[PDB]
RNA sequence: AGACAACCUGGCGAACUGAAACAUCUUAGUAGCCAGAGGAAAAGAAAGCAAAAGCGAUUCCCGUAGUAGCGGCGAGCGAAAUGGGAGCAGCCUAAACCGUGAAAACGGGGUUGUGGGAGAGCAAUACAAGCGUCGUGCUGCUAGGCGAAUCAGUGGAGUGCGGAACCCUAGAUGGUGAAAGUCCAGUAGCCGAAAGCAUCACUAGCUUAUGCUCUGACCCGAGUAGCAUGGGGCACGUGGAAUCCCGUGUGAAUCAGCAAGGACCACCUUGCAAGGCUAAAUACUCCUGGGUGACCGAUAGCGAAGUAGUACCGUGAGGGAAGGGUGAAAAGAACCCCCAUCGGGGAGUGAAAUAGAACAUGAAACCGUAAGCUCUCAAGCAGUGGGAGGGGGAACCCUGACCGCGUGCCUGUUGAAGAAUGAGCCGGCGACUCAUAGGCAGUGGCUUGGUUAAGGGAACCCACCGGAGCCGUAGCGA
RNA sequence: GGCCAGUGAGACGAUGGGGGAUAAGCUUCAUCGUCGAGAGGGAAACAGCCCGGAUCACCAGCUAAGGCCCCUAAAUGACC
RNA sequence: CGGUAGGGGAGCGUUCCGUGUUAGGGAGAAACGCGUGCGUGAGCCGCGUUGGACGAAGCGGAAGCGAGAAUGUCGGCUUG
């Protein structure tokens, strides 16, 4: 009553596939695609979380310059008294966005804020 | 239940014959009807599947190379089941499956099968034959003239099965003859078009009651 | 088609009682008994109930007798 | 009920488990086995009731009462009470009763010693209609209660056992009032 | 007089093992070896079982009962009678006395049992059975034959498809360019044998037995039963140890006797030993014929789909492989050119030969080739999130400058990236299965009961039958 | 209570102790924490210390332990 | 709503059988890939090729039933 497989050509395959542009053995020698597989998954993970982590460290260093850019001693420290003492609902580090498209526009921001 | 019109060889609507047959009690129907089916045709099976095992297969039983000093597995014969030469673990042997079913409830099992296919236009009825010559014509055209013919499985049975008609109903391939010797839950399963006659009808109320 | 042996050396020990619950017998009786107690001695007389845990090292290894829990 | 159409209740039927297919179904690996001992090896095992060299607890305890030789039996005369007998089923009162009576009517049933079985009649349980029992002797109890129910009661000498001569006219002897 | 697959009887007869060690015990009287014989063998017609009630030669299945019991009362072994079925079948001899006798010996009467047989009388015994002589006649086996019904269009080919007829006691099967009751061999049904062989029946011979009764007191399987003693097997391990066969030595009576009824003794009940034969139900497969397959289909299934117990290896016993699939038909490639006639390119065949003979689908590892983008101040279990620059068919996919994060996978550990284990890579083969039983849960049937098992059933499955048996109905007590 | 598991040498840290030499990442017990079986941030790296407990998505925000010269986020911010 | 040993619940898939000489199929059955189509996922729908013959779905049944770990094992291939 054999009962003989193929499934596993497709189980096989389909990962096969999914590691492509691997540069090496990691891309041809299947039973290391498999563990390859996990671990492009797992930083995946890692890296996404680590995402929004970073993305707002590179908007608190861009701000952060746009700031300082005023030669007298500002600070993205400094900037966060006088910008949530005057009642902003939380421009959301994207004016680090606009200080770097509209930069007149975060000097108008900026002018308000110092009153 | 329901009644149903006798019919005959020209195909009219004499006689009533209600029929009444003790069924299952609605939403145990399946249960109790696929059930008894699946005795049915598990019992039915036959084992005639076999195989050989680490110990029937002819390779020997000399281990093959020492224990040590080679670097090489540990393998201890060459009908060992892991090298491919033979030796199946667990493999299939003549098993003999068979599902004691309890006699009151196949009955119902039957009761149910039947009781479900009467009354929605799947139970012509008839009251006799008189065929000589035994021919597969004369018994065809009368499927034709008489309730649904078309070659679709129609079970078909009687009472006492003059050999001639058991002698012009085996060259149908859809319909098969059945006596109450003869019955099984299987053919008469398929709700599809399936006849009786008055000994039937009544030797079947007469079984099975309410 | 073969059958559960019932492990004899413990059929002649239990016993179930009607309401289907083992019982057994006390330890220490025939023997050495100017030492012991009287009090003691109608203690280890009289046939208790059994504790589960081997209440269920048995009911497995003495099958055909009719306990329940 | 076509064939395709027929399906089996839900809980009926539960797939059976495979140990070791795959770790997702949980049973795989060790398959609850744990790792190593006894237990996980292959093979007969541990005998049951064994306690790993400390005494069992059978052979700790002495033998119950008795054992060695004794006729350990118990049935002698299979015992119908009157409330099972007047009550539940019931007799006609018209009807003879005893055991083939009894066997008929399904009150009782002897299937391993009907040999064996004599029948006795038990005190507990009253009966509303008097009635003649053929049947063997009965509890005092339960004799009073037919009685006092009134209802024709008589006993029945079921066998004879062979007696040495000696010893027969030994009885005769004694005779003496 | 040799041969044998398995089954059987006999003789000899282990051990690893289980007892969580091991000497009693268990594996087990198994395996194996030797010796016979059969299609079956062995057993078998009562010195039996029973229990105040009855049975009636053996042999098997169910079930009593995993009960009674045995047991370093440990591991464990485990009956039987009653009950139900399958199958039935009974005979021949040894005396006692008679007719012979170169005193052995043969002939005839005699064979049964709450006791028959050796003894005494008929109105001319017949029906019954077996066997054989050869002989006769059907029934089957070993050849075989007759045997119904259609074509068109499609596309390399049609049995498929659309259309249109017919047969069916025959839509069982195998093939036929592609699958079909109507193409072929066939199948239902029917006919058939020199001759050989089967299972029966009959026509004529031997042979059948208690047709009956009564009063004596002869014999009624002689170094055997007992006993002592040493054992073996009995479900029963020397235990109160019966029955049952054996080694050593003593060594009864026979019917107003003897053996058994679990030491033994009485009374009662059964059977009557030391001579023999006998069919069936029954276990088996190297095999043959018929059929079937929720069996395999090319490392599977026989080890074996071709010179497979082969090649090969060993002195020898013995071990023991791998190698299948061009096409429907070789139509297997005329001719030409490169040409050591290896192998090729045209031509030709074919529907297709990037189907051309180390030819049928053809995966992965591995070996190349071409195109797109890219690496030579680099640093990394080599990916990932962000994406510079560029190429693609004109927002999605390829490659990636540079930054950040990231100490292989499994086993296994208090603790591993670990310099602990294992794996060269790829593809396959490869692990909690079955049988029967106890317990529990889910589901269903039935119930003032539930269920049948063996066994039958026009095969096997099976509707229906089969109530023996089991479970639930009364406990306490050795 | 029923049906059923795995586990049976843990490790360190805090405390009270024995043994040791008030030596050990030693050993042995008692009461708790983490690891074991648990990720994440601080600790440069770093099971067993600190905060903390991971269902997922978010190119949104507020904080804890810890921190604000550069490599890396955030005052080379105030005054003693 | 972390989770190893382990327990329970719900599922997919593969060969075969019932419904079948099924639906569909030489305008063409499966292995390879385009679809981040679709699913929590095992996997499913579609989509193509020289070859190219079989065979779904649904409700059910059975298992020689799911593999990178056994110095496994048979074959083909590499590194040096």
């Amino acid at each position: 009553r054999v009962k003989r497989g193929y499934i596993a050509r497709r189980r096989r395959k389909k990962i096969r596939f999914f590691a492509s542009s691997f540069r090496g053995a990691h891309s041809r020698l299947t039973r290391t695609i498999a563990q390859q597989k996990i671990r492009a998954l797992v930083s995946a993970h890692r890296d996404r979380d680590r995402q929004k982590r970073d993305f707002r460290r590179l908007w608190i260093t861009r701000i952060n310059a746009a700031i300082r850019e005023r030669g007298v001693y500002y600070n993205y420290s400094k900037f966060i008294h006088d910008l949530y003492k005057r009642q902003l609902l939380l421009n959301r580090k994207i004016l680090a966005q606009i200080a770097i498209l509209n930069p007149n526009c975060i000097y108008m921001i900026y002018n308000e804020i110092i009153k | 239940l329901i009644p149903l019109p006798i019919l005959n060889f020209s195909g009219e609507k004499v006689g009533e014959t209600f029929l009444n047959l003790k069924t299952a009690p609605p939403e145990k129907a399946r249960a109790v009807v696929h059930r008894g089916l699946i005795t049915h045709l598990q019992n039915k099976r036959r084992g005639t599947a076999s195989t050989l095992t680490r110990a029937e297969v002819r390779g020997g039983g000399r281990k093959p190379y020492p224990q040590k000093k080679t670097g090489r597995a540990r393998r201890g014969s060459q009908g060992s089941p892991l090298r491919p030469g033979g030796g199946v673990i667990f493999g299939p042997k003549p098993r003999d499956w068979t599902i004691k079913m309890n006699k009151k409830e196949r009955r119902l099992a039957l009761s149910t099968a039947i009781a479900s296919a009467v009354g929605n236009s799947f139970v012509v009825e008839e009251f006799a034959e008189n065929f000589e010559k035994p021919k597969t014509k004369d018994f065809i055209a009368a499927m034709q003239r008489w309730g649904l013919d078309p070659a679709e499985k129609s079970l078909f049975f009687l009472m006492d099965l003059v050999e001639n008609v058991e002698k012009s109903g085996r060259n149908i391939r859809t319909l098969k003859l059945l006596t109450p010797r003869s019955l099984n839950l299987f053919d008469v399963l398929n709700a599809e078009k399936l006849v009786f006659t008055e000994g039937t009808i009544q030797y079947l109320n007469q079984r099975y009651g309410v | 088609g073969y059958k559960m042996k019932t492990h004899k050396a413990s059929a002649k020990r239990f016993r179930v009682t009607g309401k289907g619950k083992i019982v057994r017998r006390r330890a220490g009786k025939q023997h050495l008994l100017a030492k012991k107690n009287t009090k003691r001695k109608n203690r280890l007389s009289k046939l208790i109930q059994v504790d589960r845990s081997d209440y269920d090292n048995v009911i497995g290894a003495l099958p055909y007798l009719k306990v329940n829990r | 009920f076509r064939l395709d159409n027929l399906g089996p209740q839900p809980g009926s039927r539960k797939k059976g488990k495979r140990k070791g297919r795959g770790h997702a179904a949980g049973q795989g690996g060790s398959c609850g086995f744990g790792m190593r001992g006894q237990k996980s090896r292959s093979g007969p095992g541990i005998m049951r009731g064994f306690e790993g060299g400390q005494m069992p607890l059978y052979r700790r305890i002495p033998k119950l009462r008795g054992i060695a030789g004794g006729m350990r039996a118990g049935l002698p005369k299979y015992v119908p009470i009157n409330l099972r007998d007047i009550e539940v089923a019931g007799f006609k009162e018209g009807e003879e009763v005893s055991l083939e009576s009894l066997k008929a009517k399904g009150i009782i049933n002897p299937s391993g010693r009907e040999r064996r079985l004599p029948l006795k009649i038990l005190g507990e349980g009253e009966l509303s209609t008097k009635l003649q029992i053929k049947a063997r002797a009965f509890s005092g109890s339960a004799k009073e209660k037919l009685e006092a129910a009134g209802c024709s009661v008589t006993v029945l000498p079921g066998r004879k056992k062979y007696i040495k001569e000696s010893v027969r006219k030994n009885l005769a002897r004694a005779d003496e009032y």
